[PDB]
């Protein structure tokens, strides 16, 4: 299945994994970060029926199975259930054995110390990988989009990191790391839709309303032109396939919710915004950086996908920005997907094969060695 | 793009040909029960005498 | 003297009895479900007679018997008939005594626990059966369709089900018991013939309707032009052949007696209509459970035989689902035996002899244990 | 019977609606949101009769009527129905109306929008309402529990909303509605007294066994232990009677169906509870809210008559919460009519006289103005 005895990359997040091999620019697949059990008492005997379902078998089975997701705001707490994923991540889908090959995993710089400890003592020990390094999605979409400098915004599904690199190096006391991200916007939108009569509360009408965000949001360039029409006519509506051939027509609200990026006040957060968390990571640099982190903003993961956000970004930070100034904003079409690349990158880079755990290293110091060796 | 659509019929036609095979299985081990008899008679051949009883 | 020790296959209702042994496609025998009493003054001596006859005695002795049914609405009402239905039925029929062998019942799964205790109860104090398991009607009516997934609803004389079962789940807050079904068929039957001029109020006449109704009777698909036709022409009328020569012919009242199962006010009767709880069974299901079990109504149980009843009971149900959904009924020849047949299977899988109560445990826990290993 | 043109109060539910006149501590009146239709064939003439009945009309002659309730979840799916027991509600029986008075509405926070334009629309033009207000049902428990703090459990008929409220302000990233309520808990009941062999399923049956629940459940302090004695012991039962002299003797089933807002998963639905809902309600606020919250959990609307639901409410969540933190729960007299009664100090309270949208404004904006003047 793969000829080759590279790195892997498996990039986990509160939504998805993205995993593959070092080398190419794609994960091999997808599986969310999911483990599911039924919920409903079985009837039938001798017609199978598993006791739990893993990731794409999770959502494959969803009609009965409650879904429940390990990670949380970009760490893992589940530890069991990601060994599960990882299992048939790599031995059924990517068709790979870590044991014979070194793994690259991925984290914010702000997110909890125990996060790296436990994904880096789950491949030692449980899948005996031969050596461990864990990864900065800011600095994997700077490789992914040819660039040693920017402000990296990351969109997790369970935070967004917000971090200043200038030639390479750390600006980390400009880190502006948010408590907002996909599931958020996704918990914004099941209420909103309530207001409007559909009722989305069990977990398969969870799942709907992410897969409604993903079809029909935008943030808009500008939010209160935007509205003064969406809110006055169906001629800025969109309607919805649920899975039973009902639909459900959205207005306003399908950009009111993306809207949080630029209003968290949405949700509840005290936060002025993406575009504040990216103007004072560049504003708490020194003014010799702060040039090339203007010209420089980079969007990565998803939500950069949304239309009017590469535009609103820039006109959101050069607002705020002095003139004469540039700013400017990097959004690759390898939009939600770049990370895993920048991962690909770094795994298989020769600068980068000194900076791996060995399974010597661990096995003398343990997990938190992971904090000595990798950032 | 050839291996995956091909386990997916797999897994359907077994599901499928399997509820048929479990219930054809019964049908096979069994098939005394959609059978029949031959319901012989008597017919009393005799009619050129009678009976001893006195009700005869 | 059999081949070996599978278990006796019973399936006991308001109509019929039918029982074989397990591994087989058809019962050996159908017996009425009934215990017949002499209502008259024997005056002849040394003329045989019983005080009672059970089963198919009861129904070829009936001109002089009043004829009793030990169950109604799916439930045991008079165990001491049914002890002698099963004696007949077990050991004079099918020539085996259930102390030999394991005896497999059924009931539904919203059928009163006191009917699937006191035939467990029974099996094991009077019959002295080695093992018991009382089957859930909806899952033999699925084993016998090759479904894991669908509507079942087994229209029967007793009770009609209604249940939505999804990958061999119950989803039991779905589950639409209702108390309209074949035997009230029958006794419309009776009364909209008297209408006509042909009383039908005893036993005998009761059993006359019964015969009518089985060969006669039809539901339409539409209903509407069907009547509209069959009240207004003789051309629609059938002949039915009485016991005793007399001739007696049925219009539009030949389908509208049936058509109770989507009219239930005819009867007196406060429902929506079969048709109608199958769209709740699917309806109170998740959504991602609908479009599985709209695509699987599964017709089960006697009734089934009338024709225009699949095809009523698929438009009925496309007229209330939603569109672009597809809606099909599945209607298999094993119509009526369909629960005998999904309980000769149930019985030989393997998976199955880890589901027996032993006559060991019966006695340490009591009758109560079926619930406990049952259902 | 009143002097003064004071604003008048309907608490619309799924179960009944209070109804009074504002200055008072209790409605006037309780009109059942019910309209009957009879479903039998008249025969006689000179016998009076309604083409329909309404409230109490409905309950009286229920033997022959089928009753349907017009509100579904908090929103009303058939609005002529309720234009009729309004009528009744005000010139019959309470003896004031809107023409005369302004009128005060009370609702969820998320009930769908429409649902409140549609009452306005109603009071405005059928009822000619002068002025009109919509208050959220957790605000009137809180005027009429003495607070201005706590979480507010609505506890309605088809819907719980589950709302904190801090220093006035609402906070609604913490509201955890949940779709469970008094209606969802009689269907758990009349399916548990099913098994027993008490079948609930025409209309009669249904309004009985809605009042067995109401005289005869409760949910105390401990279930398991409750259970292990009420599933052991006689003593335990209780026989209720039914309307033709027969009775119910009902065990433990006295207190599963009161379970059910402990254990969701009784009727199906992917929930851990209204203690885990309050829980998360106090938990999801900043840390220097949780406090006051803690020391505020408010019971209100239905089911909160249930013997022992100030005890089991304030044992689970003391559970759930962060020890020292003390964890208290408020559950006066005043239940089930507490939202009504803070709709009389809303409508009366000096501070809310100019909060009413007038016969005016509403001409002028038509009823899309309840989105902009209450909420």
């Amino acid at each position: 299945d793969e000829d080759e005895t590279t790195a892997l990359v498996c990039d986990n997040g509160s939504g998805l994994v993205k995993a593959g091999f070092a080398g190419d620019d794609a994960p091999r697949a997808v599986f969310p970060s999911i483990v599911g059990r039924p919920r409903h008492q079985g009837v039938m005997v001798g017609m199978g029926q598993k006791d739990s379902y893993v990731g794409d078998e999770a959502q494959s089975k969803r009609g009965i199975l409650t879904l429940k997701y390990p990670i949380e705001h970009g760490i893992i707490t589940n530890w069991d259930d990601m060994e599960k994923i990882w299992h048939h991540t790599f031995y059924n889908e990517l068709r790979v054995a870590p044991e014979e090959h070194p793994t690259l995993l991925t984290e914010a710089p702000l997110n909890p110390k125990a996060n790296r400890e436990k994904m880096t003592q789950i491949m030692f020990e449980t899948f005996n990988v031969p050596a461990m390094y864990v990864a900065i999605q800011a600095v994997l979409s700077l490789y992914a989009s040819g660039r040693t400098t920017g402000i990296v915004l990351d969109s997790g599904d369970g935070v967004t990191h917000n971090v200043p690199i200038y030639e390479g190096y750390a600006l980390p006391h400009a880190i502006m790391r948010l408590d907002l991200a996909g599931r958020d916007l996704t918990d914004y939108l099941m209420k909103i839709l309530t207001e409007r009569g559909y009722s989305f509360v069990t977990t398969a009408e969870r799942e709907i309303v992410r897969d409604i965000k993903e079809k029909l949001c935008y943030v808009a360039l500008d939010f209160e032109n935007e509205m003064a029409t969406a809110a006055s006519s169906s001629s800025l509506e969109k309607s919805y396939e649920l899975p039973d051939g009902q639909v459900i027509t959205i207005g306003n609200e399908r950009f009111r919710c993306p809207e949080t990026l630029f209003q968290p006040s949405f949700i509840g957060m005290e936060s002025a915004g993406i575009h504040e968390t990216t103007y004072n990571s560049i504003m708490k640099c020194d003014i010799d950086i702060r040039k090339d982190l203007y010209a420089n903003n980079v969007m990565s993961g998803g939500t950069t996908m949304y239309p009017g956000i590469a535009d609103r970004m820039q006109k959101e930070i050069t607002a705020l920005a002095p003139s004469t100034m540039k700013i400017k904003i990097i959004a690759p079409p390898e939009r939600k997907y770049s990370v895993w690349i920048g991962g690909s990158i770094l795994a298989s880079l020769s600068t980068f094969q000194q900076m791996w755990i060995t399974k010597q290293e661990y096995d003398e110091a343990g997990p938190s060695i992971v904090h000595r060796k990798c950032f | 793009m050839q291996a995956l659509l091909g386990a997916r019929a797999k897994e359907s036609l077994d599901l499928r040909a399997h509820l048929k095979q479990v219930k054809k299985e019964d049908t096979e081990k069994e098939n005394r029960e959609v059978g029949d008899w031959r319901k012989n008679i008597d017919a009393l051949s005799g009619m050129e005498g009678r009976k001893k009883k006195f009700e005869s």
